[PDB]
């Protein structure tokens, strides 16, 4: 059996081969183990703090309310060491690889962030770590393949299947099922087969932690709603976790839109897919009516996971979390909006939470409403892209 | 229906392993896939696995992975593999035939219904690759409804645990897999399995066939040497196809040439 | 006459045409004035901690001192939002401008780091932000130019002399000669005429106060040495401040060698110039035996100020700092060294710190010393030119 | 010498102001640039601003900028800018020779040293741009040793306590600024200059010449007018040879025609 349950409702699960199994069970029981131990704490906390460069700023955004009764705040995972909220889960891992002896480390990436936040942690922290990407990724990603290799860790292209996020997640997988005893598979985000949904969320739990304080401290109550962008779920279920248990906080996960959910090129499978077991778990994805396993469309290509984290499809369902999406152009407006009023340049993923808090604020701007977006990167990697766009248009 | 039942007790009394080949049903096309079955068949199969294309194969080395993208381009769909599998079974009525899947597949249009089609064409058994003894309570029980075995995949790590619940949950046969890692014929196992082997038999599993890098024919012969009722070679017989795919008659050749060998060792 | 001491020893002044006189002594009655007022303290404080991100962690370097007597930490100046210290100065420069009425800011920018800044704290503040940039310069810094307009500010090339940062600081200084009743001008480093080297001094002086409490703090001691790049000399002189008075703590300022002091093709005025008048102040500069003020290089843009702060060399003359110049090659090797050891990118500008700190470790390995190198920069910027360089060698 | 103080008081016997054109030595060339300043004095100029050529002109505009990239284009430097300097004076004896320089190519080789070779040579006047009053000491100190005329710019944001300080400090003529800005012909000043004039004669203070945007005959007279005794034109000046690059005959009949006018009305 296990220590601790591997569904959220009808969600979540261990669905990979019978010889994976034991790997699961050993990074479980070790998980267990850590969060007892004020040791593997302090090493974790020291990590954060002094190298990762926690607690991140809550920055309040006047600016863009302006002429509204809306109070919006950003958690500032952008000033996070390597510019994302990935960071902070790649070094709990990396310390529980170690605490189960392990040497190798083996992640999976699309965009780039992950493995570039995979291989900081694992250079860090004495660990060879080999990093598989679809190869029409690495194609398009030049530049966190680079940093990569300038960070030690061996980048392996896949080009198999679709040659994207999806094959390379099946890629690792197969590498662990024949290296489990000396590798360990640092997974990406808040999915994948138990313990995964559960040890990221709560490696990425101080985004929401510090953001209960620095509200109350500022403003003396908790948010109205707390809204994340939600690719895979890491970052929405770091920034939801610690308010799960105040139920007057709203949730609010926005999936990409990409041109339109009528056009069939989206990547939203929480709200618009069907649910399957894939990845080694049972959730929503994005898949063809036969059951083939299809990718998600988005101009921000983090949020290009296929599926999403099944505590989101959970929270959904119970109705504690609501989700949205927001479009291509809908994200680069806010983009555009966040550059000029408050001189931060965020990620187009983050730009899809940050679309949908303007949404709220516009569409019913005398509503009195303290708003927490959780800008979950920077954007300097999207300067070429939205450059592109902009002069494509005029 | 019977058919394992039928075939192992057959085998035991010649004193013979089975030797099961395993393809990608539509690779490299639906006419080819069923020609290629045939001359399994006639060159000396006892039974047969079959993988219905999928998009995503994770316990899968590149020879299947390959398999599976050459039966995609060949717009090979499960409907498609259903429709084979009735062809296939009204012309071999008693070879014992067992699908690959992944659980996506089962699972898509509903569990019970993906059961209910296998008995339905005459399918004997279902491995779901991605589904472990822990997650295989509802597969198993369709699976029971319809008359159809479900496998069970015995890995090397095992504990007594694992191979009580092997033993109770499968039927037809134990998947007994020779190491760890994903299919391919250039990994070969080297772990003696005469441990589980003899185990399994303790607790009354259905009859053990090896699976993982068999590609010759000592590999079969050593099989059943240890105690196992037979073995399955899958990349092997694919590469056959892989490599003379611009040669439909050569390749018809070299899979006869090689099923007949495999088959000649488990005697 | 003034209310602070223009020079530093012979060093510094205010040698502007007489019609700009008015514009500097109403911008030291205002900045004497702001720092004893608590409001315009707290106003800079709360955009410090709550918008930049301070206080930046003080990071141990384990991996990269084993094997030695060598304690390195690094300040990170590279978390700062912006990437770079330069954030610390423009948002108090900003403050000031809006204390003395003004609502237009003029910035000179090379690399265009200083351009991105002061586009960043505009945009915050309401300021309209126009930036000179040399032809040159705009052409091989696209991103940065993009950056400056998405926040807003215009960009003017500068076509004149050099095409270059001089040429910019120039036309800068020229618009502001008609225009200073209404605009600004942000300097971008501690130097130019009075009040500008003593301004942007105490408007980075933070850096080195939080890297001495975080030093007594892990270490219960001061340190042997602090180390920092020197283009112009503001994170150089933001570090070593709070230390002046503490005369066991070396200071070491690194000043760009590029190709080799005796190629003539590098950026250390400070110990390989020769004193003169220009850009306001008396100090060392690249000039010809004529007279005629010339470019400085390094492999690194953002180390292209052709003389350095007047404090600096005053610093350097009586002997309370020592100053040293480290190679293009010596730079690029240290940029590997901690990317591949530490998992961290450090620009191209903070690398030449880092490198004269490696130097004094391995020259001396068993020398017992406790050193911070400031990283006054994250380095994703440089990434291009880093492996452009590697290709070409192979 | 007393060249300033003799031409003043020749110019107010004749009820005249005086009319003092700008060119950068050197440009485009130095024997075209020797011709250029020949014509300047034939056509009536009655005294000299010259620029020696330098990197960095922040206090010019975009006019006298080109003119100092035309002298660097043919390799003028300062050596070859005091050889011009001698040359000029021993053509012409009397006329005020004034020079415009920037602070380092002043203390490049010393101070003193600089203002040694301006009275070897016999130049009269210095005006260093980048020098204020607050910084003038060394200069003007070197300055009165050599028995060169220190210059000082009144600007239009003046207050008492600078107006008594220039007045002090400078000699030859004071330099009366049009407007705030750079230089450059396409910018006029349009601030009353009435009162400046007024209080600098009342500290005695060197004759004042406007300069800064003086391009046409009208401002040189609305200048003596308001009480100055003369008016400096420089931009207006060098466009005429950025015009005329192409024909040095040409350029040297058009400067005739503007200086001639510009004379004219000061008168
Ligand atoms: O290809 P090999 O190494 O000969 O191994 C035989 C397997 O392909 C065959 O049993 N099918 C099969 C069984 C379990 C998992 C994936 C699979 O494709
Ligand atoms: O060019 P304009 O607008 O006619 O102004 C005249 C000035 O060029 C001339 O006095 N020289 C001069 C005087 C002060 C500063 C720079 C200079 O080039
Ligand atoms: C990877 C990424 C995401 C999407 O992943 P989640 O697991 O859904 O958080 C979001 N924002 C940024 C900046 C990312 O790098
Ligand atoms: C601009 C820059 C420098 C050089 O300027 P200083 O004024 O000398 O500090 C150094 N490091 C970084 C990262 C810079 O952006
Ligand atoms: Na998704
Ligand atoms: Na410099």
């Amino acid at each position: 059996t296990t220590l601790l349950n591997p569904y959220f409702g009808e969600f979540g699960g261990m669905y990979v081969p019978q010889i994976l199994m034991p790997a699961l069970n050993q990074l479980e029981e070790a998980f267990v183990s850590a969060q007892k131990d004020p040791e593997f704490q302090a090493q974790f906390a020291d990590l954060l703090k002094n190298y990762a460069g926690r607690p991140t700023a809550l920055t309040k955004c006047q600016n863009i309310t302006a002429g509204t009764r809306t109070t919006l705040y950003l958690k500032r995972e952008d000033l996070l060491h390597g510019g994302a909220h990935k960071t902070n889960q790649v070094l709990g891992q990396a310390l529980l690889a170690k605490r189960m002896g392990k040497s190798e480390i083996i992640a999976e990436t699309g965009a780039g962030q992950h493995g570039v936040a995979s291989a900081l942690a694992s250079a860090l922290l004495g660990l060879k770590c080999r990093i598989y990407m679809g190869a029409k990724d690495v194609e398009r990603q030049s530049p966190n393949v680079f940093r990569m290799r300038l960070m030690g860790a061996e980048v392996i292209p896949v080009h198999s299947g679709s040659a994207t996020l999806k094959d390379a997640c099946n890629e690792a997988l197969r590498d662990w099922s024949g290296s489990y005893e000396t590798a360990h598979y640092m997974l990406g985000t808040a999915a994948g087969p138990h313990p995964y949904p559960t040890i990221v969320r709560e490696f990425q739990r101080m985004i929401g932690e510090e953001t209960k304080a620095q509200i109350l401290d500022k403003e003396g109550r908790l948010p109205d709603a707390v809204i994340a962008c939600v690719g895979g779920g890491s970052n929405a279920i770091g920034m939801f976790a610690d308010f799960i248990n105040d139920t007057s906080v709203g949730l609010i996960g926005v999936e990409p839109g990409g041109h339109g959910i009528e056009t069939g090129e989206h990547g939203a499978p929480l709200k618009h897919g069907r649910v399957g077991i894939y990845f080694g778990m049972k959730a929503p994805m994005m898949q063809t009516a036969d059951g083939q396993i299809e990718e998600s469309y988005s101009i921000s290509a983090g949020l290009d996971f296929p599926s999403v984290g099944p505590q989101h499809a959970y929270l959904n369902s119970i109705g504690r979390a609501d989700y949205v999406s927001i479009t291509d152009d809908e994200a680069l407006e806010a983009f555009k909006t966040l550059c000029r009023h408050e001189g931060i340049i965020p990620a187009l993923e983050s730009s899809h939470a940050l679309a949908h808090a303007l949404k709220m604020m516009r569409e019913q701007p005398e509503k009195e409403q303290l708003l927490v977006v959780n800008l979950s990167g920077r954007g300097d990697k999207d300067i070429f892209t939205v450059h592109d766009i902009l002069k494509a248009r005029g | 229906m019977e058919r394992y039942e039928n075939l192992f007790a057959q085998l035991n009394d010649r004193r013979e392993g089975a030797f099961v080949p395993f393809v990608t049903l539509g690779d490299p096309g639906i006419e080819q896939s069923l020609k290629i079955i045939d001359t399994l068949i006639d060159a000396g199969a006892d039974a047969l696995e079959l993988g219905v294309p999928f998009s995503d194969p994770l316990a899968d080395g590149p020879t299947i992975q390959n398999a599976n993208l050459r039966a995609f381009a060949a717009g090979v769909t499960p409907a498609q593999c259903f429709e084979m599998l009735a062809l296939i079974r009204e012309k071999h009525p008693t070879i014992p035939i067992g699908l690959l899947m992944y659980a996506n597949l089962v699972f898509n249009n509903g569990i019970d219904a993906f059961y209910a089609r296998c008995e339905q064409v005459g399918v004997d058994s279902v491995l779901v690759a991605d589904v472990p003894v822990e997650e295989s309570a509802p597969f198993r029980q369709a699976a029971l409804r319809h008359n159809i075995a479900p496998i069970f995949i015995c890995p090397p790590n095992a504990d007594d645990d694992l191979l009580r619940q092997v033993a109770s949950y499968g039927r037809g046969y134990t998947y007994l897999l020779s190491r760890s890692g994903v299919t391919g014929a250039e990994n070969r196992g080297a772990l003696p399995l005469h441990h589980l082997i003899e185990k399994l038999k303790e607790y009354h599993a259905a009859p053990a066939l090896q699976g993982f890098g068999i590609s010759s024919p000592e590999q079969v012969s050593a099989a059943v040497r240890a105690g196992a009722a037979g073995a399955i070679s899958g990349s092997a017989i694919v590469k056959i196809i892989e490599k003379n795919l611009a040669s439909p008659k050569q390749m018809l050749a070299e899979l006869r040439s090689f099923v007949s060998a495999m088959k000649a060792a488990s005697r």
